[PDB]
């Protein structure tokens, strides 16, 4: 019906940026103005992601929070710069710290109320606000800490409407901060009680998709954001496009979630690369389906083998015969029949929208409640308690006004969520 | 005398729009409402339309859905001219594929209004008969508002009977996992407020088109054209004035021997694709599991009442001997204690098809309404999913969420168990 | 047999006479019954005024059926008028404090967050 | 001296109308009542012109009594003397006696008392009525109980129409006969039964009539009755008065029922054959064919015999004729009463109805026998009655109008016992 | 003396319509006006079936009851349409249901009193009202339920006068409603205690007379009513014609009914559709020509009346009549003596030189009741379609209470194959 977007943190923001300019292309919007494109669909469901202002114009329903200027003037100075409404920008000035507390307690709550002030506007303006979505990192404070706060405060205000995040699970390999495990566990806890769906995105994955599956030597935060940008378009499409679903976001969650904890869709994509690599048109449907169902192409770093799919959505893109689709779809469920749960009956529905993305004739997006997600959580918690051991770097939070046992209090909430997923390899 | 249609829910609405459309072709109404025939001031087809104003011919219907979206595409494509802006209630927020939401949370608010906008249409009627409730079995507003409506209609309207057309839900062209819950929920609150109820198995319709129409992967508006035809052959009796089945009682007094057992099985005759058959052959089709209207197998359950609804060019002199060798060739299959049926209903009005549709103009068509005990096959093929989920509380928490009770689920499966029991309890002596 | 007659009278327009042949050879109405004619009426008046008290019978049994039905019908409406709005105000009270139950855990990761800044600003 | 006719019931009334008609021809009264002691025995000299019959006519529908106030003769009676009663008796005695009777009886009874009052020394009554059938059985019965009370000695002669399957319509017949005949018999003096079947018989053999009408049958009975009553209308010795009627015919209180036999029934078209002999007609009286009740008196004993002659006849003839009724035919006398033959000459030639069926005859004869064979028809009835009541058959229609299961019992009882007296008169 | 007519129900009414126009022809009456015909008899006994009104005019003594407009404006719009006095039409508006209770209990008693209101003002006008006759179906509510009600309410008011019905006992073959056995058994009960004669008419017969005996493929409710129409004229005649009977209607009953229950004359006819005396008589005494679906063989005749029509020699008639009673002597009861009387009226019907009608109290009628009671208890079994009456305010045992009254009536007819 209508959705707002909060995009908070250096990692959250530079994802947010790429998201926006990719969906902004599909609909076709000038770096400022309005429509330019021979297509006519687009605008049916532009209602949803774009609150429109005077003149021609179309402006996103976006809020950008950061706890320092730096990365905000990156967007405004970069690609689709001056697209966002000038004072939807919530500046920071202070430290961020790469520390959860600063973001969730001291310097965060310092701001927070000013964010709630933009969001309250847009959403109070928004004629039937369905819910919010959010983007952000999980190791590092401004995103993981402020946002987990944001959401907590977002609810309570908005119980009512459904919440939703692409969050970026951090890896030991390809990151900046020693502490992130700490940062993660703290938000994970937060998320698991406050969101309604939460796309898991491992940078262990994202980087692995690039060197394993691309031969791409020096992986930026660039080509790597690229994936997330794509995958995010993937997931959104059918609240923002056809008329062959109709995708309530609520409906969308009800049908995707069995058990009110555990909303941990690891996702995945059809094609890949950006620069000096191609596709010889060959994206075929069969070779598209046994590709969005291959682990080597998941957005979390799991392996949707050890662990069985609770529920599974896919959405397909390209003017192609879906008379092929359900026949391949079926085939996967039988070629891999074992690894679906029996006790929810028709637990893998798929649909198709025909207006392709930037480049690429044919493409697929996998949304994906796998209990193999347990595989990810367990990975962090493994280097968490390996650190909460002789209570090491903890003194950065000790002093911030956080409690000794408050770490253990959320270390545990996680080890439940581990063996609940383990407790759902059932009968 | 008179006769009000309610269509709740995306599925209801579109079946509706696709048979109010086919009603319109049959009685010769150009979209704007005006028909150039000598049959209005304000008999014969006044059963369904009302001669409101001096020109137009508004349907006696009310349309309800909880999003706009679907109701919206009526106030859009011609027919836009056909209804009264009143008669289409939309409701801002969705039901979200969930009964609790439909009955208790989002319902509460819109029900008072609908209920009353119906009362407007019952008031322009001197001796109203009953209602036709079109609605989706599984799925949100369709199960949950429909349920609430009926509880209330039941109170606001005395004798006035209620006929429902349910859309029994089918894995292939659904989207919703939670489906079963919703059907076994409604179906329970719903059944003691209903009189006779035509189930329509989406799968079986999807089936007919894949076999008999050569359609690759058939659309909704594909399926609806088909249902549109079947419904209009059921309602046919009360619209042209029929030689049989001419009022809601002696129409169904025919079908339901027991208060609970509503659910008749329909079977439509010559589905054949544009781009003709014998009186004998089409009868001999009605008894073919393929051409059925709910996926089951009536060759092994007992029949306990059988109607044959003919439409087109037919002398009874034919119908008879045709039936005769339905009994000396195929499976008789009757119950211990009711004659050997065959109320036979002739309607000389040749069957009209939608213009650039899928099917062709046929000379004669047949419609068979059988109350077999084999239609409880789909009463379990449902149940079982419901069972195998609730067993794990599966999706329950979304219900308890909106406001519902752990035990109201218990209690509804209880009802099917018991029903599944009555249907078994009607075999032999 | 050839017999001799006994002449028994002669008048204006006739004549009578016996003709004995072979000698012979030797060998309270009550009026009181008009009370009988109104005993006959005793039993008629009993009969007809019985297929009346057997008919004015099959009558206010009709009274029953006709209403002992209607009486058993609204006996459903005002059974299902609260099987509703008290199954349904059970719902309103039900959820509304699963809202509270949602919210009052908030004031508690909220009035917890408050106190550990008043603890930061003391560390 | 005087002499009142009552005719109850469709049958009664039409026999009546067809013999008041024949009285009228005989005494020469033009319909209007005017004719241009003796016969004052039946008519009364009322007003200065007319000659009203001393009769009363009762029926429970109009219909039949209605015919009278229609076809000339309309002029002959007094509007008073024809009582009609709105609703039918419906082929049933109970209704006749108890239900529909009650109401009219007080009126009739008194309208009779009008006619007895214009009479100085009234003799008695002649009741004409149908045996079986509704008002005929039922009202007649109630009449007699009452006439018996209102009139002292004054005797009562009945002419009953014994009912016959072929020209009837009613099944329930037997019950009604055996019903009335029971209540009726202790209030009666002498009673001429007339077997419809025997009359239907005469016409089919003697008149050449294919399937004879009622008004066919009645012309015939009209002739017979008028030969019985003859005695008291011209005044000719023997039966000058009703008391003599029994004195000659009924030896025993119960045994009323004499058997009649009318002499030369011959059809115009034959009207000019050399007409029959004084001998031959006598020799007819003793012929089961020419009988008046279907039986056979050749095998039962006679117990009193009358011969009523009418026409041109010298007694010298009568005698030797009888003589060889003996020396040829069946004598047949009882143990203890002379050997009968009170013989009645009346010189008045017999007149027939003008465009009728029979012809003008020179001499006619009439034989009134009290034989014990006439109880043959007392059983030929009985048996039907028996074989029905045996199953309560039609009974309920009676118990209906007000009657008693046992009043039926008790009436068969009387027949049983009568049938017995009639047997108990043979030999010793 | 004078008779009124109640004609209630879709089946009852479309019979009543055909009856009226056939008798109205015999007398010769304009679709409105008065007499047009060279005959002169007619009018003697026209007194009986037609209360006459102002101008010329003649108007039937008829009341038409239905519980819905539909079939009433069929008559008024059809053959002898505007013949009946406008407000002798008792409208219905509501449902009928093809359900006994609605017609005897709820929607029926709803009207009823308005019917009593016309009847009361025809019969009270009528100078010597002898009795009423009624026409109607037995499976299906408005006729069987209302009418059985009507008659109960018609007596009580008029004990007094004699009641009479042509009722149409429904068959499993050639009918509309699954339930009719229920409807029938309920009125059968009612009739057997409130009528004085009841002409039984099976549609199993009526239809059978058409396909075994007439080479007519698609039997309407038309050519099939046609029979009943004819047979009804037959039975009436001699209350409405000659003067060779005189036919009190009461008399007529007394001599036709031995036992107060059991007044169930199965009828029959002579020639058929759109004739010698012998070949007329051994034709109204064939089963393949009876109006009930029986067979007057297994079952002996209690009483039997016939009425003959045609200027012919009845000197032949009693001679053929006799002959049937001897060629078939066994099959009349002995214990009622002259239990088969016949008479003849000479003014023929529409078409047809010579014709005959057979009224017949045959214990073989037991054969019909038993046939219904057979499919009745076969349904009252696990108490089936009964819930349509359950809810209408009728009693569980009230069905069994009249199922029994019928199984008496069976084995009383069986109890009258008796002894000399
Ligand atoms: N046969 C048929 N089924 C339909 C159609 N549209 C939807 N459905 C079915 O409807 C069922 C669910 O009911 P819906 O009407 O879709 O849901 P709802 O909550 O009542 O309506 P919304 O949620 O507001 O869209 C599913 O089984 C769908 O397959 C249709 O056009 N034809
Ligand atoms: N001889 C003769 N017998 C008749 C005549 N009319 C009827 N009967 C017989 O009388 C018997 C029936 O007697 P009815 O006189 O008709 O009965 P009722 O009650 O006196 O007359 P109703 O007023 O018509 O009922 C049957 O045996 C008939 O055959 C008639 O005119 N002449
Ligand atoms: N793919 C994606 N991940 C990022 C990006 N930048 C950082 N990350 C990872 O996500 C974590 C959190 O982001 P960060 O900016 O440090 O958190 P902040 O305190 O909210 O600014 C980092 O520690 C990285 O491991 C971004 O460019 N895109
Ligand atoms: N022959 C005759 N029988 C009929 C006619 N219509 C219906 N019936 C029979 O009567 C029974 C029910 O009568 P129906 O008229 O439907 O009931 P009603 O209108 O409520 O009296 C069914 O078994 C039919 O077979 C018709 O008009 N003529
Ligand atoms: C349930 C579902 N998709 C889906 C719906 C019907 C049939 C097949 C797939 C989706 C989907 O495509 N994306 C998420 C919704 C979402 C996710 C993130 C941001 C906005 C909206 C979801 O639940
Ligand atoms: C017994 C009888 N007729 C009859 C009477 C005596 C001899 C022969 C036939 C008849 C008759 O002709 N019609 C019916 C009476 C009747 C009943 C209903 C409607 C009209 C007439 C009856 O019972
Ligand atoms: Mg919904
Ligand atoms: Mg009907």
């Amino acid at each position: 019906r209508e959705i707002v977007h909060i995009q908070a943190g250096q990692c959250g923001n530079q994802i947010g940026a790429k998201f926006w300019e990719v969906i902004s292309d599909e609909h076709g919007i000038d770096p400022t103005g309005s429509y330019h494109g021979d297509s006519d669909l687009q605008l049916e469901r532009i209602n949803v992601y774009y609150n429109e202002a005077t003149g021609n114009k179309y402006v996103p329903r976006a809020i950008l929070v950061d706890l320092e200027p730096g990365t905000m003037d990156s967007v405004r100075s970069g690609p689709f710069g001056q697209i966002f409404r000038p004072d939807n920008f919530v500046f920071g000035q202070s430290g961020a710290g790469n520390n959860w507390a600063k973001g969730h307690y001291t310097e965060g709550a310092e701001l927070v109320d000013s964010v709630l002030d933009v969001v309250r506007k847009e959403s109070e303006s928004c004629d039937c606000l369905q819910g919010f979505q959010l983007t952000h990192s999980l190791g590092g404070g401004t995103g993981s800490g402020m946002g987990t706060l944001l959401i907590s405060k977002i609810r309570e205000e908005y119980p009512d409407r459904i919440m939703n995040t692409f969050s970026v699970m951090p890896s030991p390999k390809v990151s900046d901060t020693v502490v992130e495990p700490y940062n993660a566990t703290l938000s994970v806890h937060q998320l698991v009680e406050n969101t309604d769906e939460t796309y898991s995105i491992d940078n262990e994955a994202l980087y692995d998709i690039c060197f394993r599956t691309l031969k791409l030597t020096t992986p930026t935060y660039g080509d790597l954001n690229h994936l997330v940008s794509a995958t995010m378009s993937g997931v959104t499409t059918c609240l923002r496009f056809p008329g062959q679903l109709n995708a309530d976001l609520r409906k969308l969650a009800v049908n995707m979630v069995p058990f009110p904890r555990l909303h941990f869709f690891m996702p995945g994509f059809a094609p890949l690369t950006s620069r000096g690599s191609q596709q010889y048109r060959a994206l075929t449907v069969p070779e598209l389906t046994q590709q969005m169902f291959d682990s080597k192409n998941m957005m979390a770093a799991c392996d949707p083998r050890h662990g069985r799919y609770l529920t599974v959505a896919a959405v397909f893109r390209g003017r192609m015969s879906m008379k092929e689709v359900d026949e391949q779809m079926l085939n996967v469920q039988n070629k891999n029949s074992s690894y679906f749960v029996e006790w929810i009956p028709n637990n893998v529905k798929t649909a198709v929208c025909d207006i392709p993305p930037r480049g690429l004739k044919m493409s697929a997006t996998f949304i994906g409640n796998s209990t193999a997600i347990q595989e990810l959580f367990k990975r962090i918690s493994e280097q968490f308690t390996a650190m909460f051991r002789r209570k090491a770097f903890l003194h950065w939070y000790t002093g911030e006004g956080m409690d000794e046992m408050e770490f253990t209090e959320a270390e545990s909430n996680m080890n439940d969520l581990v063996s609940e997923y383990q407790q759902y390899q059932d009968a | 005398r008179e006769c009000i249609s309610i269509h709740v829910g995306q599925a209801g609405v579109q079946i509706g729009n696709a048979c109010w459309e086919l009603y319109c072709l049959e009685h010769g109404i150009q979209p704007d409402g005006q028909m150039p025939s000598d049959k209005t001031i304000g008999d014969s087809f006044n059963t369904f339309f009302s001669e409101t104003g001096a020109g137009k011919h508004v349907p006696r219907a009310v349309f309800v859905d909880l999003e706009p979206t679907v109701i919206d595409e009526v106030r859009t494509g011609t027919y836009r001219q056909l209804f009264h802006p009143e008669q289409l209630i939309t409701g801002k927020e969705d039901a979200a594929n969930n009964y609790a939401r439909g009955h208790y949370t989002i319902g509460k608010e819109i029900i008072d209004l609908v209920l009353d906008r119906i009362r407007k249409l019952a008031d322009q009627c001197t001796g109203l008969q009953g209602f036709l409730v079109f609605h989706s079995f599984g799925g949100g507003t369709g199960s949950g508002f429909t349920s609430l409506l009926m509880e209330r209609l039941s109170v606001d309207y005395g004798k006035k009977s209620k006929l429902e057309f349910s859309i029994y839900p089918a894995p292939q062209v659904s989207t919703a996992v939670v489906e079963p819950y919703n059907s076994i929920l409604t179906t329970h609150t719903t059944l003691e407020h209903s009189d006779c109820a035509f189930m329509v198995d989406n799968e079986a319709i999807y089936d007919i088109c894949r076999r008999n129409l050569d359609i690759e992967r058939p659309t909704y508006t594909n399926l609806n054209r088909l249902i549109g035809q079947i419904v209009s052959s059921i309602t046919a009796s009360l619209r042209f004035d029929g030689a049989l089945n001419v009022d809601l009682t002696e129409f169904q007094t025919n079908l339901v021997p027991y208060p609970r057992i509503h659910f008749p099985l329909a079977t439509y005759a010559p589905v054949i694709s544009a781009e003709q058959l014998s009186v004998a052959e089409i009868t001999n089709a009605c008894f073919e599991p393929a051409n059925q209207m709910v996926k089951c197998d009536p060759r092994h359950g007992k029949y306990m009442a059988c109607c044959l609804l003919y439409r087109g060019d037919v002398v009874p002199k034919d119908v008879n001997a045709a039936i005769a060798t339905i009994k000396t060739k195929r499976t008789i299959q009757f119950v211990d204690w009711c004659p050997t049926g065959f109320k036979v209903g002739i309607n000389y009005q040749p069957p009209t098809v939608v213009p650039g549709g899928d099917l062709a103009k046929v000379q004669r068509a047949v419609c068979m309404l059988s109350n077999t005990t084999a239609i409880a096959e789909a009463w379990a093929r449902l149940d079982h999913k419901f069972d195998l989920m609730y067993a794990k509380r599966a999706f329950v928490h979304w219900y308890v969420g909106e406001g519902m009770e752990e035990g109201e689920f218990s209690e509804a499966r209880e009802d099917m168990a018991a029903l599944e029991k009555d249907y078994e309890e009607v075999g032999v002596d | 047999a050839d017999m001799e007659v006994i002449e028994l009278n002669k008048c204006t327009s006739g004549q009578s006479f016996e003709v004995i042949l072979k000698p012979p050879s030797f060998d309270p109405s009550l009026e009181e019954i008009q009370k009988k004619l109104e005993a006959a009426e005793e039993r008629r008046k009993y009969q007809e005024a019985e297929l009346l008290k057997h008919l004015a019978e099959k009558r206010e049994h009709e009274r029953e059926v006709i209403q002992k039905a209607i009486e058993e019908n609204n006996n459903f409406i005002k059974m299902a008028k609260e099987k509703l709005a008290q199954k349904m105000e059970s719902n309103k009270e039900n959820r509304e404090a699963h809202l509270a139950a949602m919210l009052e855990r908030l004031q508690e990761k909220d009035k917890h967050a408050e106190e550990v800044r008043k603890n930061k600003e003391l560390k």
